[PDB]
């Protein structure tokens, strides 16, 4: 009820109530008098609660009043969330006006029981072409983005917010944990130019706010996302969700940061006492229901470049899939640039697709490192020395990268491509083909911004 | 002159390889080495 | 008053209680709300406890209970096919298991005198796992590789291949997503093998007392069957997890740090648990079941699995356990990623137990090939900065080629003690020599078939009795030689 | 006289007492309630006395009562305790009725002085061609055994059980600490199978029992080893004796497990900031005095396997003859894992073993630097470029790293080839000759696992 | 434009400054806040758009849109770049120029190596010649 | 001329008794007054003038002066001489003679590292010839 403020050092502050009551961890806490919300991280006893606080804390002093919610910090969650961007306390910051959705959900919840996950695992289609057939995601599953800047991630981001919606008939959400203001407004109103705002939500935090709103911002946007999920049309079916996330790096860093201005010993090299314990709280709510399912792309940075890093060794342990983007195939022109040997993913197991599309999968990838290694002696020495054979692996090489770039529905602005959603059959179809010999004769300019196998064919016999 | 050309690519792989292994030293070391000054610092500071 | 207490601090999962004044170490107390705990440390004028469940609806003044009774598991042959909590609560929704008897947590290991040398051979179907690294009942193993390598497939093989052998099974899973545990009961039921099995499941959301403590319960559970004669099998999925737990909840206890910031007493936490799994005499049978059965010896195998990071073998939690079992088999990334499927590495994987733990066919037939296997790897090692190799050279890396081609195998293909004891035979005669590498292996599938249609009377002997007498070695090179003589591969 | 049990945490209890009555030092005390004993490590005045408890600690509460003995630990002593097993205080374990001996001593008293020390100079031969060839033994000395998990340190203790006390006139103690238990029940089958127990007493604690009783065990051994060899046979004279201890890394361990309990300041790497005193206090007892000579033979563990831990460091100087176990030499399948480089023994001079003792072993060690030190520029460049002399050095080394493995008699079970006994004399002769370049001819897969020159020319033959 | 002579100047006095008031100690003794500190004024450099000056200046002021640009300066202990405070400020700013010191002494000046130097802004900042 | 059979064994026996004695500990958990020590102990080896001499035996003894050379020992592990206390006493003795290992084994006894060992005074504490 009527609290006290008794410790401002920094961020933390300690708050003092009545022996009866002494609000439990993660109730929020509101400031009379003042835009600041308090979350409690620790009891100390004596009611003194050790909690900290969102935004800067400039300006208070000890001596002043604090009333309790009594339960987490429930953010609106609805229909009305798409297209708007709103703060880690759910509050609008677009200046467009409040949002129109009532429902109120905590973002602090205990995770799916043993006998509520799904039956099977099940493949989420989005026809990339490249995504599909080497890089197979899973509904349930979770992807690692590696590259930075410069190589077209936004585009990507683009491309599979639009086709959730079109295809499996899903919203998407957006958070950003860490992100700088700029490229954030350059990433809205980049979106807003494509048309593709209005089927996606968004929540942002960035580098200059206290560490706290950085590390419970992920948090909103997977309640948001589980409440797309859950809602049950007719028939209930559900619905497939996708959850953005900038780079999970910086989420344990904010929790690193946190646990300093708590106090702890730290552990191995620096990094927090529990590190794994956020990982999964965070990272075991994005499962598949037998109503429906959450999948999570993911953005990651390693730092020294050194995979042994306890933060790329924790979170490596949950990834089901990782995609590559290198900056060679963004110079040679092939968009979008996946890189189609340094790419994982764990469904590409003959159990799951079957036995056709992995030695379609694996022969591909042979072919493409038999190239890779002729590629320097090609160099080095001249091409004519090189046997028939392998010249044979260099121009199906040529042509398989040829055919692994296709046009995107949000770049018709750009270059007026109509833009394509290729099924899998038609992809693994025309690989099988290409494979065997039959297109041998077509030249390779046939195959670049093309969609599907026929097109090739219609683009071939055109000129 | 046609041994010297496989000769030296050759020696460069092996280079190639020494260095990650170099690398990986180094990386294990640099974490040790890390380990150690914040304990000596959080020691050191329980005890004052 | 004695036994009523209440809750001053609640911090991360550890509550520090006052009163209670007739706390015993490690006894539970039950919070309100059906919720229990764990004393850990006593004070002059307070209990340290660790909750076993949900803390975060525990606030301060809540009151607590000491039960008077150690912690312990509900424990019977009732607990077959069914999967339970750290503390043995059902949760795939079929119903409450009965349990006539409940047994402690909290034990140790039965004395020197108390005990017998392993001589029952145990069979997993691998051929490289049997004859270069032989396992027998009683005896202790670690299955220790880099992520992603196959260290689950064999775990799983094992209790999938007891089946027709008397042999019960507990399998533990630490630290698992949940969709990987559900995926594992899933593959049980499909090939039967949850007739005889158990299975205890603490997820990564799980708090980390619960993923600390249910290896012992796994062990306590096991231990029913190897008390009374009858034998057992437990597979803790990741003790590497149960460490982090540890080392988590004693970092909050501010205990003095080390290596790895992981605390001193990271052995005893380890080596009291994995020295559990111990064959008894018939004496400590007869004195334990009070002469009900007599004659029998009980025994207990464990197969523990353990992570390293970028596949070294020289950190503190590797080599900590590795002093603790018998043996330990190295599946390498290196090969796992070249085809070599199951990647074993010959020259860090071992086995104290020996020639003992097997039948006589094999252990006559597979001896110092683990050696030979090491010494080709690094002369083939070496061969790459030489210039030129003598005769006894190519032969030592042809035969090592050969032989390493030959222990190859995929998922859910058992093979049986003749099958085994073929191909070995067939191996070290040098039957092989002419043959060509990238064939070998369908070579080898080619020979079973051929020894299960003709011969086949022959192959029963071998898989029922075991036994070697001068007629079964020129029964199998008679049937070698009409294999090659007169088929294909 | 009557105490009351104060606080209990982990293995160490502090227990009140009267003003006084405050018990002294290592004296021990009885609890009446349960059995279990404990014994004094440290004063903290108002009467207060920290003890470290013998035994379980489950089930014991506050305000428990204790007695006090007001006397050491005392153990049994005499002949009646030839073949026997015996627990950390004494106890019987064998089942086979109680131990009939009056004589008992306590386990806590002073080194010898300094003016009481003895020369030893008799040299001992045990038939391992690495160890009597380039680390040479003598009666009365210390042995040491340094190694890392799964390298081989037990197999050779037990060979040289096998090579030495079976053929031994004299008395044996053997004390096991924080080892395997089935390695305890198998050599005392072992030993009852060979009609050689009675002349054996045996101490056991291994790994299964609470850090008190695995501190305080290897005392006890050295208690009996102590009575045995300062008794003197009536008119008669007295005997040899000889110990064994099989892990003596533990008895540290198990401080530094109950360190930071004491209240004492963390050291180095996480260590007690009391170590070498506490290794000196109990190494020092281990002497051959003006009365009798004890032969001790320890094995030592190295964490994480590095010889700089501060453990493996402190002991280096408190052995005569040191014998250093490489993992990358088991790895490669040479046995037994002996390192030629980096073990040393005091009795190497030329006064004490002779002239072309001295002169062989010198040359051997040059080689093999020579050759570690070549290794490198092979690694980047390879072979063609050394000289010729160097190619003859880096066979001649192989040569030579090959011929010292050697079978051994307990290791029959493991690779099913009998156990081989060398003479020192062909050993000699085998390395001079080898050194002599007389055998240059032999291909150097013969030199594996085959004992003495002659055996290696049958191989080379049956090659 | 503001150029801050040294910032690593300013991070040694902070660090000085919260030890002597005991914050907890982490990484390089330094206390638990410090890339927020250095975000806290790297953030405030930006280019406003023209309705914020409308906004702030009550329409005094109309069509012309605001800008802060900044170049703060850090130096490095014999040319490492993984230390705690390089790492942050790297990763907090949108490009960085790097100047050797084997080139600085070799005669060539500038030193500026153009290899591992980058600006995120680009081409949208030059005049078209 | 005095000889200290190994002063390493001393710093490790001075940094128990100061642990023990509840006193801040610092890099390797070697308290303070470590360099002080070495220093005092190191600094009383010094040759005296003949008036020193005089004086202090009071004319007893004329026209002679007194010394005392010092040669302490310190080990280091695999090479690290850059460690706290290496570093301390090779800062305070005027000369440092090396031992190697790889020198050790290879035959060259005493294995002295002719290129790393220097010593202050120089020629002339040496003999004409
Ligand atoms: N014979 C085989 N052929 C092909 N692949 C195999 C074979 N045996 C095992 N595998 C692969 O090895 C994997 C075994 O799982 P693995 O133990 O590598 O997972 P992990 O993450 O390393 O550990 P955990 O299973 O405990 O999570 C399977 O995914 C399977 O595809
Ligand atoms: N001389 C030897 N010959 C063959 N195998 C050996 C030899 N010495 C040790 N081994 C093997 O190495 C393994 C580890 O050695 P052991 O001494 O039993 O354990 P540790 O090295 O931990 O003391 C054992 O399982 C044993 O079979
Ligand atoms: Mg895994
Ligand atoms: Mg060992």
């Amino acid at each position: 009820s009527s609290g006290r403020i008794i410790q401002i050092i920094g961020a933390v502050i300690d708050v003092e109530f009545e022996r009866t009551s002494v609000p439990k961890i993660y109730d929020a806490l509101q400031v009379d008098g003042t835009e600041t919300t308090l979350e409690v991280q620790q009891q100390l006893g004596d009611g003194v609660v050790r909690t900290i606080a969102m935004g800067s804390t400039e300006g208070l002093k000890r001596g002043l009043t604090v009333t309790s919610t009594n339960a987490p910090i429930s953010v609106p969650v609805g229909t009305a969330t798409l297209g708007r961007i709103m703060d880690v306390l759910g509050r609008p910051i677009d200046e467009a006006g409040p949002v129109a959705t009532e429902e109120r959900l905590p973002i602090h919840r205990q995770a799916p029981s043993y006998a509520e996950q799904a039956a099977s695992t099940d493949l989420l289609e989005t026809g990339i072409k490249v995504i599909d057939l080497l890089c197979p995601f899973a509904k349930g599953g979770k992807v690692g983005l590696f590259g930075g800047a410069g190589v077209g991630k936004t585009v990507n981001m683009m491309e599979l917010i639009n086709n959730i919606a079109k295809a499996h008939s899903g919203l998407s959400v957006f958070a950003g944990v860490g992100e700088r203001t700029r490229e954030g407004n350059d990433f809205y109103h980049e979106m807003k130019d494509s048309n593709v705002l209005d089927k996606v939500a968004m929540v942002y935090g960035q580098m200059n706010e206290p560490p706290g709103n950085r590390l419970r911002v992920a948090l909103t946007g997977l309640t948001m996302a589980e409440y797309f999920r859950d809602e049950k049309d007719e028939n209930g079916k559900g619905r497939d969700v996708l959850l953005f996330v900038d780079n999970i790096y910086r989420y344990t860093l904010a929790g690193t940061e946190v646990s300093a201005l708590l106090g702890r010993m730290p552990s191995a090299v620096g990094y927090q006492p529990t590190l794994a314990e956020e990982m999964g709280v965070l990272q075991e709510r994005i499962t598949s229901t037998k109503s429906g399912s959450i999948t999570s792309i993911q953005a990651v940075y390693v730092p020294a470049d050194d995979l042994t890093d306890p933060s790329p060794a924790t979170t490596f342990a949950h990834l089901d899939a990782t995609v590559v983007l290198s900056r060679d195939i963004a110079s040679s022109g092939i968009y979008p640039a996946i890189d189609p040997l340094d790419s994982t993913s764990r469904q590409l197991d003959p159990l799951v697709v079957g036995q056709e599309h992995y030695e379609i999968a694996r022969a591909v990838q042979n072919v493409l490192q038999r190239y890779k290694e002729l590629k320097d002696i090609i160099a080095i020495l001249g091409m004519d020395e090189l046997a028939e054979e392998d010249k044979l692996v260099v121009y199906r090489a040529r042509k398989i990268q040829r055919f692994f770039s296709q046009p995107f529905h949000v770049a018709e602005v750009f270059t007026g491509a109509p833009g394509k959603l290729v099924p899998l059959k038609e992809t693994i179809r025309g690989f099988k083909g290409l494979l065997a010999g039959e297109y041998d004769h077509i030249p390779e300019q046939a195959f670049y911004m093309v969609g599907g196998i026929d097109e090739v064919i219609a683009k071939a016999e055109k000129l | 002159q046609s041994a010297r050309m496989v000769a030296m690519k050759a020696a460069t792989d092996n280079a190639g390889q020494l260095i990650k292994d170099l690398q990986l030293i180094y990386n294990k070391l640099r974490q040790a080495a890390i380990t150690q000054e914040i304990s000596e610092i959080v020691g050191g500071a329980a005890a004052v | 008053a004695k036994n009523e207490g209440t809750i001053v601090m609640v911090s991360d999962g550890i509550v520090r209680i006052h009163g209670l004044a007739d706390a015993m170490y490690g006894e539970m107390i039950e919070f309100d709300g059906g919720l229990f705990g764990m004393a850990l440390n006593l004070e002059q004028d307070s209990v340290g406890a660790v909750v076993l469940g949900n803390y975060l609806s525990l606030q301060e003044g809540q009151k607590a209970r000491c039960t008077g009774r150690v912690l312990e598991v509900p424990v019977g042959p009732e607990l077959l096919g069914r999967v339970v909590d750290a503390l043995g609560n059902p949760i795939d929704g079929k119903g409450p298991i009965d349990a006539k008897l409940t047994d402690a947590v909290e034990k140790v290991a039965p004395g020197v005198i108390w005990r017998q040398s392993v001589d029952q051979p145990v069979q997993t179907g691998y051929k490289s796992v049997d004859t270069m690294i032989p396992v027998g009942r009683g005896q202790r193993e670690l299955i220790i590789g880099d992520r992603q390598t196959g260290k689950t497939a064999m775990a799983i093989d094992a209790i999938i291949a007891q089946k027709n052998s008397g042999i019960k099974c507990v399998y533990v899973a630490i630290g698992q997503k949940q969709s990987t545990i559900a995926n594992v009961v899933r593959k049980l039921e499909e090939t039967g093998a949850m007739a005889y099995t158990t299975v205890v499941a603490a997820a990564a959301a799980d708090p980390a007392a619960m993923q600390y403590l249910a290896p012992y319960s796994g062990c306590t559970m096991g231990e029913y069957f190897r008390d009374r004669g009858e034998d057992a099998l437990i597979i803790y999925d990741d003790l590497s997890k149960q460490a982090v737990a540890y080392r988590q909840i004693s970092l909050l206890l501010r205990r003095p740090p080390g290596r790895e910031a992981y605390p001193g007493d990271v052995f005893y936490l380890h080596s009291r648990l994995l020295e559990r799994a111990s064959r008894v005499s018939a004496e400590y049978v007869e004195k334990f079941t009070n002469g009900a059965v007599t004659g029998k010896t009980g025994s207990l195998t464990a197969l523990p699995i353990i992570e390293t990071q970028a596949g070294d073998v020289s950190a503190f939690v590797p080599t900590n356990v590795i002093s603790i079992t018998d043996g330990q088999i190295f599946l390498e990334t290196s090969l796992f990623n070249a085809g070599i499927r199951p990647a074993v590495n010959a020259g860090i994987s071992v086995s104290r137990v020996g020639g003992s733990a097997q039948t006589k066919i094999i252990k006559k037939l597979s001896g110092g090939i683990r050696t030979a296997l090491a010494q080709y790897r690094e002369l083939a090692a070496f061969a790459q900065f030489a210039s030129d190799l003598d005769e006894a050279t190519r032969k030592q890396l042809e035969h090592g080629q050969r032989v390493t081609e030959l222990m190859k195998q995929k998922q859910y293909a058992p093979y049986s003690i003749a099958d085994q004891a073929v191909s070995v035979y067939a191996s070290n005669e040098g039957y092989m020599a002419d043959v060509e590498v990238k064939k070998i292996v369908d070579f080898d599938a080619a020979l079973i078939a051929y020894f299960r249609s003709e011969y086949a009377p022959l192959m029963k002997q071998i898989d029922e009795t075991g036994d070697y007498n001068k007629d079964i070695e020129a029964a199998i090179k008679a049937g070698i030689e009409s294999f090659k003589a007169t088929q294909t591969y």
